[PDB]
């Protein structure tokens, strides 16, 4: 059948689709990410994220963990700057308990202080590994440097927030935010009813609006990191559009006219104006791509360069170079409609699989609290064309940069040189 | 039975030195898991506690009698953490069993 | 130190979301 | 007896006195800061400093240690982000043997292998020791913001360059700037004459004019480091002048206006226009350096109060950029500031280190008094310009605390 | 970790200081 | 005199095991200073020496001839590194004499 939704009266969405997949699953969307903190509680966000299999009002960590590891399930947490999602998924013959257990860890946690003591030595292990790459590092250091309060809040705990977070502190937060007003459930291979049910045995009872968040403020600014990489890393961005302008869109046509990813293994990725812009300089390796984030009311658009610290100076250049000229009109619309082509495969492959299906309804919901069919979207992308493109261009070639650096930075150049 | 436990409160002998009933508990596994989910102010006192028993011990003194802990002030502080290491002890336990 | 277990070049496009759960794998994607 | 600067062909500045003081005192000074390096040795001057008992073409570590210690003289390293100065101390009767010791550990080094792979953990205990306190780090932070290449390279080594030292990076780094036309023998109790026979027998080897340096270019642009301490140290700087103009002394002039510390113990320091301008502690930091200098507030305050601390520090030399100031305390920051400068020059380690700064710097030796018609020379109208110089030029800032409430440079 | 040995304004440039005396530091 | 003490090293033996001499010395503590020392290639081709000479020792076996260690081609590696260990612990040992 067709996506079917509820808007209850406490605010909580629900989406459902019953497919009869064989593999069921249930994911729950709450508007809690890492932006809603401030400077007293940073990292809660990270800990909140990792602390899904402590022990409920309802269920104990052990229960939770061997009944969910017994009929082989899975549960796992997803976290944006924006969005938080728990997603269970099994065997339609268990995701009665599945939702048990699920809708216990999002509405009734304990928190329990020795849980979270023991927790923040595995808060530590997680960022270690992630921050073991230079993407994640740069990328946390531009959104650090670009934005002032809420979006340059990382999504790893700091350093120093590490022995601080306590159980009131997640308290706090799980009660500020995790309100039926900011959540959505979205069942794929499951009936609408039962998630109902599920939706007034819990989810119901928190009903506020919850606490606001404010608004984020551009700053610009560079932050470099002098380590003594092999590769240069650099990503230089500036203020683009937010969720739900087609200003948006236009800004997706300029990345994927830009260039965002490698199609063929191996390729040069031929096509990308950057990648030619640089290749048609530079014989060193290099990858060259366009960076776009946007949430809700502000985003971030760039291009983002790994290269020899060497060539790192004029490949950045390079890059800059291409995009104004696109900001001068210098453009086809053979590859106009190659870019829309690119991102409207890339968004149909995205929504192939199961679990992207239901994150997008997820977001979809908790965004705009409506579901938009594929082909909707397909239409819309269509309507972005040829000047929209060069218009969000514009915007980024004049508007503040913000640059995060990492590598060894002896050839790599600042914003009032680029 | 109140004052018979009184009584046999004051026979036990363990307020003489200070001590709660928790201090008195043997350590075995789930006592220590107890123990351990402890406060840091909790945990302070009940160690300074057995240090001064074991002190007046040493010396075969006891406290002064104002000074002892009455039957009815004693606080079960370790008996809620305590519970709950056994109930999740015997949950496990039980999961293995089956 | 170690970073507990250690190990890719791909520069990222999109913004980061961190993934963490019951199941052992735990990473990040643009 | 006054001090003999002797300009040997060879560039390096010989300078003695002979007040026949019973502790005499020998430094040498070499323009060999951290501001020398590039993006492939950072922190190479870090492990230069703290490699000064090495073994010595001439004297192994354990003689250098033993004899030092033997006779109980003292041997220091004093680093800047342009100069290093390498100073001994004793008796008279026993600087033959230490002008043995520190021209063999100026002139030539061995930098072995295993030695600095020893050393490089007391390099990182050194830097854990240095930022056990927030000023160190803050400044280091907004050198780091408020310059491109040359002084914003920091004077302690960074994390990731610990155990990538090589002993080929340091005798690179020697060979490069521990050149004649560089150095200065400054010696306090012992005769002219000595030091240069020991400047010939040794401090003639190396020649030239060693590795020039790039100069330093501003940048701007701001580090805030939330480490979640209660108190939030904040520097808010701007370019400045230079040494070697009296645009620096102008400046010297404006922050004794404003307030350079305290002169009571748990005073309020009260006519400080910053802390009068209204716990917390208001400053101004210059610091100037031969290619450029920064002036600007620094201010720790508590977090709730330093939106206000700040900004009223702010508005207090905008002030002062509008020519609200009265000569008696324009006079009153003149006497503060050759106060400071005699009482500087006043103990026997700060005037070797200012004779050899000296050198280095221009050559020359300045007789106090020079300096204190020089520094009569900045007028009011003067220290105003300075004013304007930081109130307009671009602003490089360096924030750490609890910054929930610290403001930015387009807010501030 | 423990800082070795462990346990006020900026106004001058800092100064670090090492040496064969055990005492070592930095000043402004 | 070169002759026999060409001889002699090959009645010595290790050059059939493929050590060189500096591998043969008894690991005193100046010895392991001098080890210690080293730069990471030498230290690692001389444990390798090592640990193949123990190999062949434990199945009683040699090398073949053309593998042996020349006495011309033998180089005594660890002794630049080891007399200055002993320089240095002489010199130590007077000081604390005088």
């Amino acid at each position: 059948q067709d996506l079917e939704f509820t808007k209850l009266p406490n605010g909580l969405v629900i989406a459902s689709l019953e497919n009869y997949a064989p593999l069921s699953r249930i994911g729950l969307f709450v508007k809690a990410g890492s932006r809603y903190e401030d400077s007293n509680n940073l990292g809660t966000s990270h800990l909140l994220r990792l602390a899904s299999s402590l022990t409920t009002k309802g269920a104990s960590s052990f229960k939770i963990t061997r009944g969910i590891e017994a009929v082989g399930g899975k549960l796992s947490v997803t976290a944006t700057r924006e969005n938080m999602a728990y997603t269970v998924e099994g065997i339609r013959s268990d995701i009665e308990i599945l939702m048990e257990f699920l809708l216990n860890v999002t509405t009734a946690p304990e928190f329990r202080r020795w849980e979270v003591a023991a927790l923040r030595s595995q808060l530590k292990i997680d960022k270690a590994v992630a921050f073991q790459n230079s993407q994640t590092r740069i990328i946390e250091n531009l959104h650090d440097v670009a934005y002032k309060n809420a979006l340059a809040n990382p999504l790893y705990c700091p350093d120093y927030r590490m022995g601080k977070i306590t159980s009131e502190e997640l308290h706090y937060f799980v009660q500020n935010h995790f309100t039926s007003a900011r959540m959505a459930l979205v069942g794929l291979g499951v009936s609408h009813s039962v998630l109902k049910q599920v939706a007034e045995q819990f989810l119901n009872m928190r009903g506020g609006l919850g606490l606001a968040g404010a608004k984020a403020k551009y700053r610009g600014g560079e932050i470099r990191e002098q380590n003594g990489d092999n590769l240069v890393h650099a990503a230089i961005v500036a203020e683009s559009a937010a969720i739900g302008n087609a200003e948006a869109n236009a800004f997706s046509v300029l990345q994927h006219l830009l260039g965002a990813g490698p199609h063929i293994k191996r390729g040069n990725n031929t096509t990308s104006l950057l990648s030619q812009s640089v290749a048609k300089g530079s014989h060193q390796p290099f990858d060259v791509s366009a960076f776009n984030a946007s949430y809700s009311d502000s985003g971030l658009f760039g291009i983002y360069t790994i290269s020899q610290a060497a060539a790192a100076g004029e490949v950045i250049n390079a890059a800059y170079n291409q995009v104004k000229a696109v900001a001068q009109g210098n453009l086809s619309s053979a590859d106009v409609q190659a870019a829309k082509n690119k991102l409207k495969a890339g968004y149909l492959m995205s929504v192939e699989t199961s679990e992207g299906f239901l994150s997008e309804i997820g977001s979809q919901a908790l965004a705009a609290g409506s579901y938009m069919p594929p082909s909707t979207v397909l239409q819309q992308i269509d309507s972005v064309a040829d000047a929209d493109v060069v218009k969000a261009a514009k915007k980024f070639v004049s508007g503040k940069k913000s640059m995060a650096a990492s590598g060894n930075l002896g050839h790599t150049p600042f914003l009032d040189e680029l | 039975l109140d004052g018979f436990r009184k009584w046999y409160y004051n026979a036990a002998g363990f307020n003489k030195l200070g001590l709660m009933r928790d201090d008195t508990l043997h350590e075995t596994e789930d006592v220590k898991e107890a123990i351990r989910r402890l406060p840091e102010d909790l945990y302070n006192d009940r160690m300074f506690r057995i240090k001064r028993a074991l002190d007046l011990t040493m010396r075969h003194q006891i406290l002064p009698k104002d000074q002892w802990t009455k039957y009815e002030e004693d606080k079960f502080y370790l008996e809620p953490y305590l519970k709950e290491v056994i109930r999740e002890r015997k949950e496990r336990e039980e999961w293995a069993k089956k | 130190p170690v970073l507990d277990v250690k190990r890719s070049g791909q520069a990222a496009a999109r913004p980061l979301v961190a993934t963490v759960g019951l199941n052992v794998p735990a990473s990040v994607r643009f």
